[PDB]
């Protein structure tokens, strides 16, 4: 086993920004690397487009234009000429970005009569580039790397006679698969894992439902293959021309679906771009009015198999195809707050998947095993009203920070145990046995009924609700069991292993280094330090496997945002082992080597098109456990198997990924706000608190300079804070069906409009406040940008 | 129907007749999170435990007050107008339909005192919207 | 009535079903969803007794599940309700074929018993 | 002409006041409940011993929806 | 953006009679989610119905 690919599971996100390096983003390779970086540009900027134009006139371009224009007026024009325009075009390498036909028609009707018809050209080409990509959601590409192994040591370095060939095969099976109703493992008998307590199935807290077929009017297996989109391509270190992964729907009426694009540079690394975010029905009248299961729809999500072959000058060849060496790639919705990490992440799901619930009390805990939960929860304030104004733990953290007292939390002695327990006792236990009354014990009517706040069904009954006696535990997010009012699993709980770390923390059962204590006077100081520990960690291959997944959500799963519940079972991996702390002294939840169970036959597997008949149920999952079963293929991923579970199209799923309102206004439950925000700080507000009273601008925080300096300093600071406090429904950051007189708005219209508006939703970016003063506004804020937003 | 008319531009939000059918209001729940001063002697102050309230800086305590003060709630959300519950449709028409029964549960705005606003910038008199969903 | 090929070959799988009126939690509170009544008639009278229950069970609508009668020859005649279905709120529309929350109808079924008490004892 | 039969339903002799008058299976009912109910000793067997309301409770509420 | 619309087609045979064909009956909204729920007045739609002015110039061999 001498060469491997990292990461084992690569993530690429869709975006309507172009598939070129300067105008795209990279999936993180080092966790927490840019949490506070106030220069991020996640939307294609005017500057960026101007820059890409200029180097497109590099360099014999100004010349062929002055030349063509002297050759022009010996005639005295007028306009240009097909072969003439067909001349400038194609000296600006731009047909990749925009259709040849549209550059030509942009100059074709220009008016001219030296270095100055350049500006009319440069300018008309700017606004077509701008019309296409200005403000566009940049694509997040995944870089894939070959490492030499003894167990990875150093990236592969190519010498002159060496080459490396990548091959990638992907598929979408969303339209072929079953409805998503809830997570099948909710009724799956288990011993318990780090991710999921055996109580959920044992005490029938959120029964898995049967699920029928999507597009049920296509019958026989042969004909249903038309519902699967797939494509494949190869790139080698010799070329670096980009290849499209382009399929068809229905499979070989008939749309072309760009599932991704692959490039390889001369050093041997592969770059994979996801699609353009295009989702469509075969008939315009077919509306996606369901959060997850819409018939007649395809999207350009995809997932599949990444392999390679290394070929050395001497003639040795190395095939990276087995499942310990290969990797996987999945594409996902965009991350609209890339600096706000989900509280529990898909990487945490991988970590938890390898622990048995019975042995969690033999787990050792440092404070870095607990700080991600505290820090991530603290940062939800930028995307969720409840975590900004309704969360007693985030307020206690702001209390500590206000006296540089945060290091108290890292105190494991008994003088701080009251402190630690007060914070720990506010969290939901993923045993889901707290705050419940056992209804009808012994009868088939047996049921754990939450005595906390339930999340009602829309199907209302005008009978008074049972009063809640227990308080609502954190975090305030819906969970896999939402469909069952009264179930404890309606509300999200951090997974058993991560709650175990939190339990040990409360007990005083944890270690922490002094050097952590001295960087811990505020939570931002300590996260800034933990972020340097990631930077200098020597194991880049395992860090990039972790970074690929630490920005993906890991619950709830209904079905979720990027991947869903099969990712929490050890069964879906061929390999899942701990290898080390991030630092010799600092764990930060560890570095693992993991790999997906893959069908080595890829698109050609006899199970490429398998199902379970008219329904899928937990029985088919229970039968999957046996690897000789005719169901065991569920865990042996063929291309398209990780994303097939998710909502079709994904815009429907994203428009449903928002607030779930309860009869009590506060706090407002929200699904997945780290990646699909719910309440955001819009640019319009930022421009009314960014400035101090002394700033040199004719307009200061939206007031005339006169008015701004005429008020007291006290009042000026206050007007900042109030403005920092205006948080906007993320759904209102574009027209999702609520704009205009007598507009219906509402849930469904949000699902319907998101197919076109996902690319205009507000994106969240760190931005600076250089002079907060005594305003209480922090030095870095997180601002949601959108055209409606300012 | 006598509420907000949204434009493609987020702000300012237009509203028909807000003085009588409010559009954005300060709910009771927020009032109970800025009305108290830090020197108050209760087990819970502005929604925090005595210990937490007294442990933060004066500046921080006051900022938290004004953040709370700054949180305005859609008047339509001060009762169940058809947007409550998993997959509730919400929207304009359900508002009309439910307003026939729910009109009597909509927040009522009433002037309330802030005995000791100190340095926080909240006025001595605030106008608070009262309703059952409102209240926390 | 039913051939084993349906089960055996999975021709029409049974789907799981969730509760109606799911926002009513705990068995004690859900007893409010059941409409029930009872009564007795005998051959000496023949005056008609209504079987009249409540919903939700003891706002609150009277529900006539049926009516009963005995004639002098000792035959029970049983009449069903008036065909009245209603939701607790007028804005609750019955949009699904089978499962609508907030609704009641006056259908019923139940147990019929009798005692014959002869002249001698 | 397909014969005459003598048949009668299983009944809970306690009727309205049976302890299984309000039984159910928790958040969902599935065929597996029905499988368990076959064994007359199980805790699911009450499914076949009718208490008042057990024969019509399955049908569409309200019946007019079901008839349309 | 920018849909092509076939409003009709015209032919002339060698005896000078013009044949006018209407379009293909394609109607479409500028956005797929704009559904035509009104009998007459739907915004964001176009269709290929047309009407217009027919004229000719006869040129004889003598001039
Ligand atoms: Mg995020
Ligand atoms: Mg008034």
């Amino acid at each position: 086993c001498q060469y491997k690919i990292y990461p084992p599971l690569g993530i690429a996100r869709v975006g309507n920004g172009p598939a070129i390096k300067p105008l795209s983003l990279s999936t993180p390779e080092v966790p927490w690397a840019h949490l506070y970086d106030t220069n991020v540009q996640y939307l294609v900027t005017q500057q960026e487009l101007e820059q890409l134009l200029e180097e497109a006139f590099g360099g014999n371009v100004i010349n062929e234009i002055s030349q063509i224009k002297t050759k022009l007026d010996e005639r005295k024009a007028e306009k240009f000429k097909q072969e003439e325009i067909e001349t400038i075009t194609g000296l600006l390498g731009l047909s990749h970005l925009v259709p040849q036909q549209q550059l030509s028609r942009s100059l074709d009707n220009l008016e001219l009569k030296s270095d100055d018809i350049v500006q009319q050209i440069k300018g008309a080409l700017l606004k077509v580039l701008s019309d296409h990509y200005l403000h566009a959601v940049k694509k997040q590409a995944q870089n894939f790397y070959i490492y030499k192994c003894d167990n990875p040591v150093e990236k592969l370095k190519l010498t002159d006679g060496d080459k490396v060939t990548w091959r990638v095969e992907v598929a979408n099976k969303k339209s072929f698969w079953y409805d998503y109703n809830n997570a099948l493992d909710l009724s799956l008998h288990t011993q318990g894992s780090g991710n999921l307590s055996k109580n959920v199935s044992k005490h029938r807290l959120a029964p898995a439902m049967t699920a029928k077929r999507r597009n049920p009017n296509v019958i026989t297996n042969s004909l249903r293959k038309q519902l699967v989109i797939s494509s494949q391509g190869s790139v080698s270190s010799d070329n670096n021309t980009q290849v499209p992964l382009r399929g068809k729907f229905p499979a070989n009426e008939r749309h072309n679906v760009l599932q991704g694009s692959i490039e390889c540079d001369n050093e041997g690394v592969l770059r994979f771009y996801a699609g353009n975010g295009i989702s469509q029905a075969l008939s315009p009248s077919s509306l996606n009015t369901d959060f997850a299961d819409n018939s007649n729809w395809f999207d350009d999500i995809c997932d599949g198999r990444v392999t390679a072959v290394v070929e050395l000058k001497n003639g040795d060849t190395f095939e990276i195809q087995d499942e310990q060496s290969s990797a996987w790639v999945a594409t996902t919705p965009p991350d609209y707050a890339p600096q706000i990490e989900p509280i529990v992440t898909m990487y945490d799901m991988v970590s938890g998947a390898a622990l048995k619930e019975q042995d969690l009390d033999n787990l050792t805990t440092q404070f870095s095993d607990v700080f991600p939960i505290l820090y991530r929860l603290y940062r939800m304030q930028w995307v969720n009203q409840a975590d900004f104004t309704d969360n007693a733990v985030n307020t206690q953290i702001r209390e500590l920070n206000s006296e540089l007292g945060f290091a108290q939390l890292l105190d494991n002695s008994a003088s701080a145990k009251s402190l630690r327990e007060g914070i720990f006792n506010q969290f939901r236990n993923p045993l889901f046995d707290q705050d419940i009354d056992v209804d009808d014990p012994g009868q088939s009517s047996n049921e754990w009924v939450s005595n906390s706040r339930i999340i009602p069904s829309k199907d209302e009954t005008n009978i008074a609700a049972k009063p809640a006696t227990s308080s609502l535990k954190l975090p305030f997010y819906p969970n896999d069991g939402i469909d069952y009012p009264g179930s404890p699993v309606q509300w999200f709980a951090i997974p058993p292993f991560m709650y175990q770390h939190l339990q040990n923390w409360a007990a005083g059962d944890f270690s922490v280094t002094q050097v952590e204590k001295e960087s811990a006077n505020t939570i931002e100081e300590l996260g800034l330090f933990y972020s340097e520990q990631f930077k200098n960690s020597p194991n880049s291959a395992l860090l990039c496997a972790r970074g690929a997944l630490d920005a993906l959500y890991g619950g709830g799963f209904h079905p979720g945002v990027e991947l869903t519940w099969p990712m929490r079972h050890n069964l879906i991996y061929s390999q899942n082992d701990y290898v080390s702390s991030v630092t010799p002294e600092i764990n930060l939840l560890g570095l693992r080597e993991f790999r997906l169970k893959q069908d080595l036959q890829g698109l050609n597997s006899p199970n490429m098109y398998q199902d379970f008949g008219h329904v899928i149920a937990v029985d088919n999952v229970t039968a999957s456990i046996d690897p000789n079963s005719d169901a065991a293929w569920l865990w042996r991923s063929t291309p398209g198997d990780l994303t097939k579970w998710m909502g079709i199209p994904w815009q429907s799923n994203a428009a449903s990924c928002q607030a779930v309102y309860t009869p009590e206004d506060f706090p407002i439950p929200s699904w997945w706000a780290a990646n699909l925000p719910v309440h955001v700080l819009p640019l319009a507000r930022y421009n009314k608190f960014k400035d101090s009273q002394s700033a040199d601008l004719p307009e200061i925080n939206g007031m005339t300079h006169s008015i701004a300096q005429g008020m007291s300093e006290e009042t000026f600071e206050h007007l900042r804070l109030e403005q920092f406090s205006q948080r906007l429904d993320w759904l209102h950051t574009a027209d999702l069906g609520f704009v205009g007189y007598h507009a219906e708005g509402g849930y469904t219209n949000g699902l319907i409009q998101m197919v076109s508006q996902w690319k205009n939703m507000a994106m969240v970016m760190a931005r600076p406040v250089e002079n907060p003063g005594s305003s209480g506004i922090p030095n870095v804020v997180y601002v949601a940008y959108s055209q409606a937003d300012k | 129907s006598c509420q907000a008319v949204y434009t493609p531009e987020d702000f300012p939000i237009p509203s028909w007749w807000a003085a009588n059918l409010p559009v954005h209001v300060l709910p009771l729940a927020r009032y109970n999170k800025f009305k108290d001063s830090q020197s108050a002697d209760l087990p819970e102050i502005n929604g925090m435990t005595h210990s937490i309230a007294q442990g933060m800086s004066e500046e921080t305590f006051e900022h938290l007050r004004l953040e709370q003060f700054s949180q305005r709630l859609d008047w339509l959300h001060t009762a169940d107008l058809g947007f409550v519950g998993y997959h509730a449709e919400g929207g304009y028409t359900n508002g009309l339909i439910q307003m026939v029964s729910q009109w009597k549960n909509m927040a009522m705005v009433m002037a309330r005192p802030v005995e000791n606003p100190g340095s926080s910038g909240i006025p001595n008199v605030v106008y608070v919207a009262y309703s059952q969903a409102d209240k926390d």
